[PDB]
RNA sequence: AAGUUGGGCACUCUAAGUUGACUGCCGGUGACAAACCGGAGGAAGGUGGGGAUGACGUCAAAUCAUCAUGCCCCUUAUGAUUUGGGCUACACACGUGCUACAAUGGACAAUACAAAGGGCAGCGAAACCGCGAGGUCAAGCAAAUCCCAUAAAGUUGUUCUCAGUUCGGAUUGUAGUCUGCAACUCGACUACAUGAAGCUGGAAUCGCUAGUAAUCGUAGAUCAGCAUGCUACGGUGAAUACGUUC
RNA sequence: AGAACCUUACCAAAUCUUGACAUCCUUUGACAACUCUAGAGAUAGAGCCUUCCCCUUCGGGGGACAAAGUGACAGGUGGUG
């Protein structure tokens, strides 16, 4: 009932390698077409080479890479008609969680290797030291949303 | 012995599964009682229109209530009952002897 | 709206069968020996306030029950013509054993006869709305509760078709207790058909 | 349409058993449809009715791998 | 029309390839149940009426 | 801008097939300036009083209906384009109130 | 005949005319080759023994010359799956309206 | 000493015991990670005897029957937390409060007719 | 050998006849005005989830081809009876789906876990004989037991290496398998061949709020034979709702 | 919710008009109730199971098959929702 009020959000199950939240969450966003088994292998499989190409444990790795990711002012349009209509609204704290995820998987999609043994891996780093495609996305919003500063 | 009882309604073969498992007792059995067999229904989907439309359909079904009555006590007395009809309306009987 | 009839909801539920019969082989064809003999009985009665039958089948002795508004006249003159419909009944089918017939009171509250002898009231092309009112005022004067019904195609002669609903009393079509009882007829009035359905209640 | 019974129509081998003797008459009309072609139908002409007018053909020996109702067209397309 | 082909079903055919079915008061071929032998118009019919033995309406 | 054209007991010629584009189609044409969409156009004869023409065009937000209970087939369509061009002039200055001077805080 | 190499044996006689998957077992059954064998296979005294088996086969080339002209015997007869080659016309039986694309 | 639960979920039933011992399961009379595919909602399946801190006390060893591995799974969780109230009687608000205690909440929708599957409509053009 | 057999273990499970969830029960500050908000109490909580049921009425909405009948028309035919065509035709144009355009895949080996439903000469096992579609008889049975029937995705291992390549398999000749008087118009598979478009799709547009989208296979009604449709079935299962201004 | 034939309503052929169907019916002529021949094939020509049950006493009526008949009638997925 998205009129009533709002939805009553729901509890998720964390992750039993890493024991976190996040981890699992990235699970269900790479989870095409409703195979756990299939994607949750190839994550298990995607952080011994983040672990392999850094001393680091990943599970530090992947909350330090996703800071690089998610943005925090985005454009929510308000139908003002002749106006700009696209004002700079900063991001929920849910949604910020979110939206990083996101991103993340969605550029980890359009590399050069095959196999997302390291289609993945590869954008961490890259979002790990703050470079890649997964990161020059949110300072393309962070030129978007902070060139029309006019409406804050 | 594996008397078969099934039937369309249940209030009907529950009541003359009380009949048999009482018109045995007064005889010299040892009834295993009435246990319920599953129901064999079976589901017909018809479309409601006269014509044309489908999208818009009435599902039908019928229900057959089975039970049966074993006795491993056989004596005349007891088989009194079995060539006594009795309950003749909606139900029949499967007599394995 | 689409009504669905009333006594569809309820075959089961807060009713019970017309015809209460099994068989688990050849459930085919001796089903269609009731509705030869739902035609049959139909035909030769031609309304002696007959509402519905029953049959029930067992053992080569398959029954036939009539509730028939006016008793005696399916006997005959003291089981003359309930005799003489054995004489062809029991040769339509094979056996056709134990012909009876039980009686009703309160002639027309049962909705069968209600919609059927205010359909023959149409032949004779007299005032409709007066042939709905006859129904309706007289209905709870008999011991009803609910009384609905209307008349729908050709209405009074002219060419566009008219429903014409009349209705009091609590007629719960929707509560699964009620016992509401409908019947549709077949008026004819030699401009077409009228159809007339009824709706009673307790 | 097994190995077992090669089909053949049946109403038209006794009709055509008393052509293949003597010199052959060349035309004979029937209908076709269910038989095959193997060699005791070759040299003789057919009138295979396609529905609207029946259609002569004659039966060469390279025809021997398909059936004889195959030839008469039914469609009347040439249209565009 | 209607009674010509209901006359051509009820003699025996040539073929036991020919095998056809209608019902017994419905006109309609083609929409038979062979445990009934019903149309789906009055098979909707007569379950309504309740002239056919125990059959629930719906809602399983 | 199609017309899937079907006459109810009438056969549609061909004199047809280009009157109706020349009034019914062009005359929408140069509304809704972004265009793709499908008409309908029913040709309905009753043998007991007169025919009758349907034109029913749908777009994105509002459908255009029109009806006319008249037996010439050419002179009807010559009021039955009248009520289409009004429905769109209906249809676009609803959404045409978009200058609106609203000036943010 | 003219198979490529530097890839395996079980796919690469597939790449000529006359052969698919009966490499994994026909071609594997008169000659001892192995599945793993690359452009590194020394198959010049394994070039005779799959040369014997393939001189029984009509794979390499000439079956699409028994091909070509068993459809040109097809139409000559002027047969109705003779000329659906002629007229684009599906030729198996299909339904020649909108999904019948590839025949044109 | 045999402390035999049920538990339900998604049209999978699992029947549990308790025998004493530790922490050793053998669903269909074997091996847990050679009967469920990938190990890792076994960590979440020992979620409910977590809480009473049961690891090394009981074998449990499982007759399941029917649904899916996350049918079978997720049913005797909720298998062996109908069993754990009859061993530690007085930790009910300790699997109440967190979980598996709850029931078998939720099965497969029906498939209504006129549409695809299960309240899917399927698509039309002309809106 | 699983006979799930001996006993019956009847205990659990399952299969069927019935007891229970309603703002009953508290606290809010909230004033009594019902609600709402937050708890606990049961397995369940706020019309629990879903189905059936569709008010007065709108659209001369759709069927005189399920039927039924006012009027009109036909009666060596506008009614009949047959095998032979056609309803399957095509330079095309929109609907609706199926399979895809892959290395969260493909090919081969192993190894699991369902539910629902059917079986009135019908389902037909285990054996064989065939590369296979399948043929020959008996084993059981008019069925909680016998059969259709080993679900599949999965999981485990070996592989190809990122190309229109081991991606898929359309289309054409070879098997004549099976059903049926008979598969040419005009079927259904599999067998070796052949391997085409197709590298995730523009403007636009549709479905969907949890066991739901998504996918995976299994059933049944029709039916001698025949679904990528329909109707039911379970397996696995996300993401997202700040908000009412457009 | 099953177009190879049938379905099938459509077309081309081959031949039928009390019609393949129903009803009064009259003589109830009382099965041409089965095979060969000729045939796209229905149909046509012969070989033919001349009857079937009761209950009188005489050979009728009831169920008896329909070879012929019309006072009649039938049949229309013909038309207009």
């Amino acid at each position: 009932m998205p009129r009533k009020g709002s939805v009553p959000k729901r509890d998720v199950l964390p992750d039993p390698i890493h024991n976190s939240k996040l981890v699992t969450k990235l699970i269900n966003k790479i989870m095409l077409d409703g195979k756990r088994g299939t994607a949750q292998r190839i994550l298990y499989s995607a952080f011994d080479l983040v672990e392999q190409r850094s001393g680091r444990d990943a599970l530090e790795v992947f909350e330090e890479a996703i800071n690089n990711i998610m943005p925090v002012l985005e454009v929510k349009a308000r139908r003002v008609g002749g106006s700009n209509y696209q004002v700079p609204v900063e991001v929920r704290p849910e949604r910020r969680t979110t939206l990083g995820l996101r991103w993340l998987v969605n550029y980890a999609r359009l590399r050069g290797e095959k196999t997302m043994e390291d289609r993945l891996a590869n954008e961490i780093l890259d979002a790990a030291n703050n470079t890649g495609g997964a990161v020059k996305k949110r300072e393309d919003t962070h030129k978007m949303a902070e060139a029309n500063k006019a409406f804050a | 012995i594996r008397i078969r009882l099934k039937a369309y309604d249940h209030r009907v073969i529950d009541q003359s599964a009380e009949k048999i498992v009482e018109t045995a007792k007064r005889s010299g059995a040892d009834v295993s009682g009435p246990i319920p067999l599953p129901t064999e229904k079976s589901v017909y989907t018809i479309i409601r229109a006269v014509h044309k439309y489908k999208d818009s359909r009435e599902q039908f079904e019928q229900r057959t209530h089975k039970r049966l009555i074993d006795i491993v006590n056989p004596t005349p007395k007891t088989v009194d009952a079995l060539m006594g009809l009795n309950l003749p309306s909606g139900v029949d009987i499967e007599i394995k002897l | 709206g689409q009504k669905i009839n009333p006594i569809g909801l309820r075959v089961g539920i807060i009713r019970d069968w017309e015809a209460k019969w099994y068989a688990e082989k050849d459930f085919a064809s001796l089903l269609h020996e009731d509705l030869k003999i739902r035609k049959f009985i139909d035909n030769e009665l031609k309304e002696a306030s007959v509402s519905h039958v029953e049959i029930e089948r067992a053992a080569n002795r398959i029954n036939i029950a009539i509730h028939t508004g006016k008793p005696g006249m399916v006997i005959g003159k003291g089981g003359s013509e309930i005799e003489k419909l054995r004489n062809k009944l029991n040769a339509l089918t094979d056996k056709k054993v134990h012909i009876n017939v039980i009686e009703i009171k309160k002639v027309d509250l049962d909705a069968r006869l209600v919609a059927e002898n205010i359909a023959r009231q149409l032949e004779n092309r007299a005032s409709f709305r007066r042939v709905q009112k006859q129904a309706i005022t007289r209905a709870m004067k008999l011991g009803a509760k609910g009384i609905k019904t209307q008349v729908s195609g050709r209405l009074g002669g002219a060419d566009i078709a008219r429903a014409e609903q009349y209705s009091e009393g609590t007629v719960p079509l929707h509560t699964l207790r009620a016992d509401i009882d409908y019947a549709h007829a077949e008026a004819d009035t030699t401009y077409g058909k009228l159809g007339v359905k009824v709706w009673i209640y307790r | 349409s097994i190995k077992k019974g090669p089909f053949v129509d049946e109403h038209l081998m006794k009709k055509v058993e008393a052509q293949e003797g003597s010199e052959k008459k060349q035309v004979i009309k029937t209908w076709s449809r269910r038989s095959t072609i193997f060699p005791n139908f070759i040299g003789h002409t057919f009138a295979v009715y396609d529905g609207r007018k029946h259609v002569p053909v004659y039966v060469t020996e390279d025809m021997v791998g398909h059936k004889l109702g195959e030839f008469a067209p039914t469609r009347t397309f040439k249209g565009h | 029309a209607k009674t010509s082909m209901v006359a051509k079903q009820q003699k025996k055919q040539k073929y036991a390839v020919r095998e056809y079915t209608r019902c017994e008061r419905c006109g309609r071929p083609h929409s038979v149940y062979r445990k009934f032998k019903l149309c789906r118009i009055c098979f909707r019919e007569l379950a309504y009426k309740g002239q056919i033995p125990g059959v629930r309406k719906a809602s399983w | 801008i199609r017309f899937e054209i079907h006459g109810d007991n009438l056969t549609i010629t061909d004199a047809i097939r280009n009157y109706i584009e020349e009034k019914i189609g062009k005359l929408e044409r140069y509304f809704n300036d972004v265009p793709n969409a499908v008409a309908h156009v029913k040709v309905k004869t009753y043998s007991n009083s007169a025919t009758k023409i349907e034109v029913t065009i749908p777009l994105k937000n509002v459908t255009l209906r029109a009806e006319e209970r008249n037996d010439d087939l050419y002179a009807g369509i010559d009021l039955i384009n009248n009520k289409l061009e009004r429905q769109v002039r209906k249809y676009k200055t609803r959404i045409n109130r978009k200058s609106r001077d609203r000036g943010d805080q | 005949v003219d198979i490529p190499r530097e890839k395996r044996v079980v796919i690469s006689l597939t790449y000529i005319y006359g052969i698919g998957t009966s490499t994994a077992q026909k071609i594997l059954e008169e000659a001892n080759v192995s599945a793993d064998t690359r452009v590194k296979d020394l198959t010049d005294d394994e070039l005779g023994r799959i040369r014997e088996v393939v001189d029984g086969y009509k794979v390499e080339g000439d079956l699409r010359r028994e091909t070509n002209l068993n459809i040109k015997r097809l139409m000559e007869i002027s047969s109705y799956r003779g000329i659906r080659h002629r007229r684009g016309l599906p030729v198996r039986g299909q339904k020649t309206k909108n999904n019948a694309r590839t025949r044109k | 000493v045999e402390y035999r639960g049920t538990g339900r979920r998604k049209n999978s039933v699992a029947r549990v015991r308790l025998v004493p011992g530790e922490g050793n399961i053998t669903v269909n009379n074997r091996d847990v990670r050679e009967y469920l595919p990938f190990e890792s909602l076994i960590l979440d399946l020992n979620q409910p005897f977590d809480v009473t801190e049961t690891k090394g006390n009981y074998d449990v060893l499982v007759n399941v029957h029917g649904g899916g591995f996350t049918g079978q799974a997720q049913a005797i969780r909720h298998g062996i937390a109908r069993a754990l109230l009859e061993a530690d009687p007085e930790y009910r608000g300790s699997l109440k409060r967190a979980g598996l205690l709850t029931r078998d909440p939720r099965m497969k929708e029906r498939k209504k007719p006129g549409l695809k599957a299960a309240r899917r409509s399927p698509q039309f053009s002309k809106r």
